[PDB]
């Protein structure tokens, strides 16, 4: 019981916002989101640019 | 003793007083009827008859009709040298472009 | 059954047997066993069933839809006219999906039928598949899950404008 | 007792079935209030069959 | 819809006027009969939806959700009647009444023609759900779970109310059929950005969206078993159903407003799937599994393609049966050992052979074994998302690896290894428990034979 | 186990002058 | 907004012009719901006073239903009158100010240009 | 045609009958292993007749018997491909499964769940035949995942042993990583060619096939335990020896190679994929043969031998010899 | 566990077997409708647009 309690309910009461937790939370929390936003936004902007110029092969692409 | 509170009751084993229990009720007669309605209306009616009903739905969402209609049009258009399909969905003579 | 023009197939050319071996052909003797033991009793049961169906002959009909005015002739926000045009456009859209499916089925039947010579002998089916897919893509591609006749019309006019602009600057040259 | 007591035991079993019948009946009555375009749509309007008086109810 | 509303209402007098010892038999039998009649909603047409009246309609989207909803009520009565056996009669009847009222609100929610009628019933489902969690939940944390559930939902749904009324003032109608023809494109302005958020955040919170999901592991874990079944099976799908409807009036702004929520979902599904690997509470693990699956539905709805909309509809139905089955499986162990800790009771395959088969089947559907409808839905979403951006296949692929890991980790930890020596009260599985599991999995696998009826309006 | 219900320690939280 | 209506007979529940409107039907679904609320009030009255809820004091339960239905009938008559007056005022104003409500010359979709936004 | 198609299907249907009869309809426990073993031997015989007909005249056909689902312009139908690869492999797989089941009747005699064991072996065989005869990628994926889950259940047969559970989950882990490539190829084919059918893929014959083929190569790497995703195969020796003989040596593990053989019309026009598969197979065959030199567990030696042989099959793919790769699978 | 599977099998067959026999009898002695052109001036019922007798019974009775 102590083990399951320590791994859940007891965590937030003993949490303190400080340099370590703030940086890790920002790095692990927001970091991946910003990274994946710029991967997909970049890829889709490139692909969109090619389609408008007829330079992307979509010969048999009728399912989406 | 702190407040007057009942001690926690011990967990009852339905099988102890009724080795033939179905787990529905402590009364053996009610227990059997609860089993029968669940199994009859559950499996005999809803699942079996419902499965049959779904299997024989009359052309769900027009898919068979559309195939027959497509065959009719393909036969007609190829028999008249027309394209099987046209890029324009709507006749251009009904459209007035800007400028 | 099915119409042979819609689902064509070339005439069948079967080479005649021409053995050069005294050994009996096991398939020939298995084929006769199959006819006697399998195809024959199965044919008798079917004939019994088809006699029962002939006693009770009833019919079903392919539904015909009258043509109604389409979205181009509907006045804005006029739901009663838009409704009938939109339902017609959806019926046509489902029909066009089946036309592409028919053309795809021809293409796949050709590739299997022609074996190792399919790359040459299916050129016609490939050409027809290419043309229909282009036409279908022009009508319906990129409309989105909330597609409608209105969005289809907007897409056509954008394409017609581009084709009209590419011409005045292709006739100026 | 037969009939009685039996009815007292099991009369609740008509409630939901009668709810369905009543719900079904009210659904039909609502359809009789939406007849403005019966046999008047461009797609399906037609001449009435001789005996027939409405195309649907 | 009155042929379903009135019979549902009659379940209440049936429950209250029944003999004391027949409340479960009577309500279960007649709720199954209602579920049987719901198959008449399958009269769907290729072009037009089935429009009953000014108030209600059913199309291929709402019809499967309605059938699932009405199917769940008898299953919840079966799942509840054991742990309520010592409750006094009047409180039992009130518990059943809350379940019936929830069904009434849900079936009207899924068929409401007007978005403000949809809203009122959409919020209405909160009240019986909150009462079920807080009154009949078992732990002290149920009170806190109720508040998180209530105020997460309302924080989002009150802005939605303002948006909907604003739309009615501008368009003149909130009738969903009218909006299909009178919808105008959304210009890209700051004011429209907040209209878009108002129209979507309430549905996002209910999915839940990753980041806004903290209420779910509390509510789904603290509720009684019937509460968890409906919370996961149906109530999460109000958010998906609402988004699928309201995106009609949000184009083309959804093109760029989707990006932050797609990133939260694509990354969130990997985060929540990883969390499952280290959960110590079996019910909590199953709850986090739902968040991961609904992240796919959010992504599918936001990319707005015919394939993603078919996939989203299938997943919502598939997840509903699977997640409900997993909660019922977990509950059956809880009723024996009275703990939700997953490592407490091990090797249960040795003691409960047939129940271990249900665990296996539930696990296989959860990890989307083909040709289950769980896989069909997930596959269609992966296909459409690949077209949205090829790179998404990496995140989708990683999630499918992690999902297999936690699905079978749950199976291996509880069912395999050696049994716990001191746990000596694992009695054989009751007929009720076995019927409850098979009424989940049998319909789920039968749908594989005829998947079109759960693929939605785009089929 | 039996459903938790408030004990004296829980209830005394609501018996003060202020919350 | 309608407080100073030109034909407002002040402090009258149902002015005489309301008699030109069709009365609510005694089978009106809103009147049936009002009766149901009366029946619920009767059951609650038994419950709070610890009488048998369904059977106790049937005379009292009947007066709960009657009084709710009786008051409900007149409230619906006024409700329907007030919406009739709103429509009457609206249409008169539109007629008196045709320059403010012109009939639009409204085009077909074949003529109006709407931008296409591809979903890809 | 009428005999060819009838007999090719009955082979598959015949194997499902012992599964159905285990609905306690005709069921009697004691004879069940003999019943299943007898069905396999008859399935072998029926499978020889279509094989003789193909050998005689090269007869091949596709059966698309049941329409399951149409998604706009993608019609999915249960379809079976009775061709060279499926006509030769089916009798070979059934012949070897016939011996392994007879061997299992002796080896597993004292196992209290021998009936469940024979049911699981039969279910593996059914999913493998679905894999081999599949004509569209969705039906292939059904068999692809089917053998994986049956492999998981047979490896973890002795489920009280922690090492057996770990090895069972290890196989799923490595195979699901490979499944990412399989899903990639399905997504590419649908998006680019509007199909999951092999006929249409080969007819349209895409030239830019690096991405789909890389996906199929990744799928093969997991299923056939090539270097990188290789460790799971020797770990799968946790299962009873009849499992190792059937799944993880003779039939299940060749599905990665078989997938690449089916797509030889695409790989043969792509020198880049040939180079990747060549080097991937070469490192696998060398690395696992080297591991085998020092192993002391007899099943580990034979398991590493299988990995090395699978590497040689992958090399044969990489030198553009798909029919020699298939022959090595059979021998 | 054995009793449950026995009860499950019994109740599925209780209606399952009668339905399978009914479907076979209907398919043998009634068969499906034959496709035909609509006779000139004839207005078919909505259920006469479907092939299988069970399908057109469902359409006629419930839909
Ligand atoms: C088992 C449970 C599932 C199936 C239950 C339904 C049973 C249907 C059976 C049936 O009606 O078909 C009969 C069949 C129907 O007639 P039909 O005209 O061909 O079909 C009508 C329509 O075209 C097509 O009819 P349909 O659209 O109604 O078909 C329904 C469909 C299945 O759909 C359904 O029936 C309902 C589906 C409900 C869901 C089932 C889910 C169950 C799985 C749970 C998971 O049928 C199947 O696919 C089942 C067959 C495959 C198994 O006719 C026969 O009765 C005889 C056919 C078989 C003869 C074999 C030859 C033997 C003779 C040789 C030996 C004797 C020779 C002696 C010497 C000669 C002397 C004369
Ligand atoms: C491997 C296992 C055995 C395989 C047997 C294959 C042969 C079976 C025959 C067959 O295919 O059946 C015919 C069909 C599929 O083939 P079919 O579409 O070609 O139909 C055949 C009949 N004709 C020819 C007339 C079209 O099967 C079904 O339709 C079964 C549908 C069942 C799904 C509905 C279940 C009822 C659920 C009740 C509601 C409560 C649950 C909650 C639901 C949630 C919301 C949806
Ligand atoms: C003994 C009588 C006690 C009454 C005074 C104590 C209660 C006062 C507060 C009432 C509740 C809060 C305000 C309610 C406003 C509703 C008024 C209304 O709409 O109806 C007035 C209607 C409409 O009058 P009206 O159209 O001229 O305007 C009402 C006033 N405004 C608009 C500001 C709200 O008049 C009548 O009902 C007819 C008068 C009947 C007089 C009978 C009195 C009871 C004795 C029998
Ligand atoms: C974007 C925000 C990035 C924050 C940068 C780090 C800020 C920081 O480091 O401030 C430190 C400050 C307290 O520092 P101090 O008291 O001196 O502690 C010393 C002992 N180590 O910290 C504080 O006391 C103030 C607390 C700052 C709060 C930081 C907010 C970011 C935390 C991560 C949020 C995660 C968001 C979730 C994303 C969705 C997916 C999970
Ligand atoms: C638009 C998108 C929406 C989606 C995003 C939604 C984000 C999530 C919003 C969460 C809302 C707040 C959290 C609600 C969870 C329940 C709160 C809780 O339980 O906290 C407990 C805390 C402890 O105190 P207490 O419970 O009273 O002690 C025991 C005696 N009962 O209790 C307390 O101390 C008192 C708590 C008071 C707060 C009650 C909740 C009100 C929320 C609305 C805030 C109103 C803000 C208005 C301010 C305007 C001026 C700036
Ligand atoms: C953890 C808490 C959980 C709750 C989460 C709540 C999420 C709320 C998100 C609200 C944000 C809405 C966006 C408001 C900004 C204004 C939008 C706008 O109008 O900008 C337009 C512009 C569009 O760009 P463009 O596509 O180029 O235009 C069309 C030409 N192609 O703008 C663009 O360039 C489009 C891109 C906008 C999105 C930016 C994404 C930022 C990076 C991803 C962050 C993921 C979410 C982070 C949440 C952390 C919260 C602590
Ligand atoms: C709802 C909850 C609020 C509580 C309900 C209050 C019930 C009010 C009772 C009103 C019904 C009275 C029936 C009496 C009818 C009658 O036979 O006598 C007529 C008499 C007035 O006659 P009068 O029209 O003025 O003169 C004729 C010359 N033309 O009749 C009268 O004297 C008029 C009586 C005064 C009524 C005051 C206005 C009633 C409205 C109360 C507020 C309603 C709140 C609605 C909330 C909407 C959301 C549901
Ligand atoms: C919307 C519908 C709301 C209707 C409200 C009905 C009126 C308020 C409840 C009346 C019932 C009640 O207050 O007492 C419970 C009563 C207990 O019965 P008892 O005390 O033994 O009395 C003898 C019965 N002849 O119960 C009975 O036995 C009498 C049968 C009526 C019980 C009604 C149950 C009310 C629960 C409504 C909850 C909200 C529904 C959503
Ligand atoms: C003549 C004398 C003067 C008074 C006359 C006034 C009568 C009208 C007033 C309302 C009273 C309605 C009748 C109430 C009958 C109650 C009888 C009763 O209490 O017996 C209980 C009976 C059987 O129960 P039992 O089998 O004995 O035990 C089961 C154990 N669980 O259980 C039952 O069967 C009771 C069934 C429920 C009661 C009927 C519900 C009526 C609902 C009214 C809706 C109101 C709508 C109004 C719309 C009007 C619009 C114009
Ligand atoms: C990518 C594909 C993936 C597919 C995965 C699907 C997974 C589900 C499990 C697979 C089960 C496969 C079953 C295949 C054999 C049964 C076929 C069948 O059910 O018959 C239905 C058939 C209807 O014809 P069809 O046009 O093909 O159906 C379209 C609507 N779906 O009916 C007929 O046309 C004729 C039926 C009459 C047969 C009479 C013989 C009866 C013999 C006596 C009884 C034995
Ligand atoms: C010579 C004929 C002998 C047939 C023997 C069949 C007996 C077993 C089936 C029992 C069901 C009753 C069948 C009675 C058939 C009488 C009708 C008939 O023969 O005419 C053909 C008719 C289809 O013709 P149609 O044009 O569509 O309808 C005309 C409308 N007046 O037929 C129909 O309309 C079809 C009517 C049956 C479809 C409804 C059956 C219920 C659906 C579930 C089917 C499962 C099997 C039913 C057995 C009970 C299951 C518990």
């Amino acid at each position: 019981v102590r083990w399951t309690y320590a791994r859940s309910a007891n965590i937030y009461p003993n949490f303190r916002p400080n340099t370590k937790t703030s940086l890790l939370g920002a790095l692990f929390g927001i970091g991946p989101l910003v990274f994946w936003y710029y991967v997909f936004k970049t890829d889709r902007d490139r692909k969109e640019k090619l389609i408008q110029e007829g330079k992307l092969d979509r010969t048999f692409n009728i399912s989406y | 003793l702190r407040w007057q509170e009942d001690p926690e009751p011990e967990d009852e084993n339905l099988y102890e007083k009724n080795p033939d229990s179905h787990g529905y009720d402590k009364d053996p007669a009610v227990d059997i009827w609860n089993m029968r309605v669940v199994f009859f209306f559950g499996f005999s009616i809803v699942l079996v008859l419902g499965s049959t009903f779904v299997a024989y739905l009359p052309d769900y969402r027009m898919q068979e009709w559309a195939r027959r209609e497509a065959e009719r049009l393909v036969k007609y258009r190829e028999a008249h040298g027309l394209p099987i399909m046209e890029s324009n969905c709507f006749d251009p003579s009904k459209i007035q472009l800007p400028e | 059954s099915w119409d042979k023009d819609v689902y064509p197939e070339p005439p069948r050319r079967t080479p005649a047997p021409s053995p050069q071996t005294s050994l009996p052909n096991p398939i020939t003797y298995l084929t006769k066993a199959f006819d006697l033991l399998v195809d024959r009793p199965v044919t008798l049961v079917r004939e019994f069933i088809e006699r029962q169906h002939a006693k009770n002959k009833y019919y079903y009909y392919h539904r015909e839809f009258r043509r109604v005015p389409d979205i181009t002739e509907c006045q804005e926000k006029d739901v009663l006219c838009m409704f009938e045009a939109e339902m017609q456009w959806r019926r046509d859209y489902k029909v066009d999906q089946e036309i592409v499916n028919i053309i795809q089925e021809r293409l796949k039947a050709c590739q299997q039928r022609e074996g190792e010579s399919h790359r040459q002998n299916c050129a016609k089916e490939l050409e027809q598949f290419t043309q229909v897919v282009k036409a279908y893509q022009d009508r319906y591609h990129d409309l989105g899950a909330h597609y409608s006749a209105r969005k289809c019309l907007a897409k056509q006019k954008q394409r017609m404008l581009a084709e009209r602009k590419a011409a005045k600057e292709a006739a100026a040259a | 007792m037969n009939l009685l007591q039996v009815v007292r035991d099991h009369w609740v079993h008509v409630l939901v079935p009668m709810g369905f019948v009543f719900g079904y009946y009210l659904d039909r009555k609502n359809d009789e209030k939406l007849t403005a375009f019966r046999n008047k749509s461009l797609l399906y309007k037609r001449e009435l069959k001789p005996n027939e008086e409405v195309t649907w109810k | 819809m009155l042929k379903y509303i009135i019979p549902t209402i009659m379940l209440m007098p049936l429950t209250w006027l029944s003999k004391n010892n027949m409340i479960w038999v009577n309500s279960t039998a007649h709720s199954l009969l209602i579920s049987f009649t719901s198959l008449l909603l399958m009269n769907q047409f290729g072009d037009n939806s089935l429009n009953f009246s000014l108030l209600f309609f059913s199309d291929s989207l709402s019809t499967p959700l309605l059938i699932l909803t009405m199917w769940l009520l008898p299953l919840m009565l079966m799942a509840s009647q054991h742990h309520l056996s010592k409750e006094n009669l009047t409180r039992k009847k009130l518990f059943i009444t809350m379940l019936i009222s929830l069904q009434l609100f849900l079936i009207m929610t899924f068929t409401a023609m007007e978005l403000i009628l949809f809203y009122i019933l959409f919020e209405a489902t909160l009240v019986p759900t909150l009462i079920i969690i807080t009154r009949w939940g078992n732990q002290t944390e149920r009170l806190n779970a109720g508040l998180y559930f209530l105020f997460y939902t309302l924080a989002g749904s009150l802005p939605l109310l303002v948006a909907l009324i604003y739309i009615q003032n501008t368009v003149g109608s909130l009738n969903f059929l009218m909006l299909q023809y009178w919808v105008q494109p959304v210009h890209n302005s700051w004011s429209n950005v907040f209209m878009w958020l108002a129209c979507m955040m309430a549905f996002m919170v209910k999915m839940p969206l990753y980041g806004l999901h903290l209420w779910l592991p509390k509510a789904h874990v603290e509720a009684p078993i019937a509460g968890s079944m409906v919370l996961a099976a149906v109530l999460l799908k109000l958010g998906g159903y609402g988004m699928l409807r309201i995106t009609l009036i949000l184009n083309p702004m959804t093109d760029f407003m989707a990006y932050p929520f797609i990133m939260l979902s694509l990354w969130g599904m990997i985060m929540t799937s990883s969390i499952c690997l280290r959960q110590t509470d079996l019910k909590s693990l199953i709850a986090y599994s739902s968040v991961s699956h609904m992240a796919l539905v959010i992504v599918a709805i936001l990319i707005q393609t015919p394939w993603s909309y078919m996939g989203a509809t299938a997943l919502m139905i598939a997840h509903g049966l699977t997640s409900s089955m997993l909660f019922c499986l977990a509950n059956s162990n809880y009723e024996r050992i009275h703990s939700r800790t997953m490592i407490l009771a091990r090797g249960l395959q040795t003691l409960l052979p047939l129940m271990a088969t249900w665990w296996l089947l539930a696990s296989l559907t959860n990890l989307a074994l083909p040709p289950t409808i769980n896989l069909i839905g997930e596959l269609f979403v992966v296909m459409s998302t690949f077209s949205w951006s090829n790179i998404t296949i990496i995140l989708m692929g990683v999630n499918m690896v992690i999902t297999a890991l936690y699905s079978l980790y749950m199976l291996i930890m509880t069912q395999r290894g050696k049994y716990t020596y001191h746990i000596n009260n694992i009695s054989p599985s009751f007929t009720r428990e076995n019927a409850l599991m098979s009424l989940h999995i049998l319909p789920l696998l039968l749908l594989t034979l005829n998947p079109k009826i759960i693929l939605g309006p785009l089929y | 186990a039996r459903q938790w219900q408030p004990d004296v320690e829980w209830a005394e939280q609501y018996g003060g002058a202020v919350m | 907004m309608m407080t100073g209506r030109q034909g407002r007979a002040t402090f009258q529940f149902l002015p005489d012009e309301a008699r030109s409107l069709p009365p609510p039907k005694l089978t009106d679904p809103r009147l049936a719901f009002v009766g149901f609320l009366g029946y619920c009030s009767g059951l609650i009255d038994n419950a709070i006073r610890r009488r048998p809820v369904l059977l106790a004091g049937l005379h009292r339960q009947l007066l709960y239903i009657t009084s709710f239905v009786f008051v409900g009938y007149y409230l619906l008559k006024r409700q329907d009158y007030m919406y009739a007056v709103r429509d009457h005022d609206m249409f008169s104003y539109i007629k008196s100010h045709p320059e403010d409500f012109p009939e639009k010359d409204k085009k077909t979709y074949g003529e109006v240009f709407e931008e296409f936004h591809p979903v890809r | 045609m009428n005999m060819f198609s009838s007999l090719s299907l009955v082979t598959l249907l015949l194997l499902t009958m012992p599964i159905m009869m285990m609905s306690f309809n005709t069921y009697k426990p004691s004879n069940y292993p003999l019943y299943v073993k007898t069905a396999i031997s008859y399935a072998f015989i029926t499978s020889m007749i279509p094989t003789m007909m193909f050998i005689h005249s090269g007869q091949e056909l596709i059966i698309s018997n049941w329409h399951w689902l149409t998604i706009q312009t993608l019609k999915l139908s249960l379809s079976f491909k009775m061709d060279y690869f499926s006509m030769m492999f089916i009798p070979v797989a059934l012949f070897v499964t016939w011996s392994i089941m007879e061997f299992s009747m002796w080896y597993m005699y004292s196992d209290p769940n021998i009936n469940k064991f024979f049911k699981y072996l039969l279910l593996f065989l059914i999913t493998m035949l679905i894999l081999v005869t599949a004509n569209n990628l969705f039906q292939l994926f059904i068999g692809w995942e089917g053998v994986g889950i049956m492999s998981f259940l047979l490896i973890g047969w002795w489920y009280g042993r922690a090492d057996a559970n770990t090895a069972a989950l290890q196989a799923i882990l490595y195979n699901r990583i490979g499944d990412i490539g399989f899903i990639l190829a399905m997504a590419w084919f649908l998006t680019n060619l509007n199909t999951w059918d092999l006929q249409q893929i080969f007819m349209l014959n895409p030239s830019d096939s690096n991405m789909p083929l890389i996906g199929l190569a990744l799928a093969a790497t997991g299923k056939s335990a090539q270097f990188g995703l290789h460790p799971w195969l020797p770990s799968a020796m946790e299962g009873p020896t009849p499992v190792s003989a059937l799944l993880h040596s003779s039939t299940m593990v060749v599905a990665g190679i078989f997938l690449l053989i089916r797509f030889y019309p695409l790989t043969e026009n792509n020198k880049y994929i040939q180079s990747i598969t060549l080097c991937l197979g070469a490192i696998t065959t060398l690395f696992t043969a080297m591991c085998a030199l020092t192993q002391n567990d007899i099943k580990k030696i034979i398991a590493f031998s299988t990995s090395s042989q699978l590497g040689l099959m992958m090399v044969t793919i990489g030198i553009n010899q798909p029919y020699l790769a298939f022959l090595h699978i059979c021998t | 566990d054995k009793r449950f599977l026995k009860l499950l099998r019994f109740y599925i067959l209780l209606t399952g077997i009668p339905v399978a026999i009914g479907i076979t009898l209907i398919n043998v002695f009634i068969g499906e409708a034959e496709l035909a052109e609509i006779p000139e001036g004839y207005v078919p019922e909505h259920w006469e647009y479907f092939k299988h007798p069970i399908s057109r019974w469902i359409a006629r009775t419930f839909f």
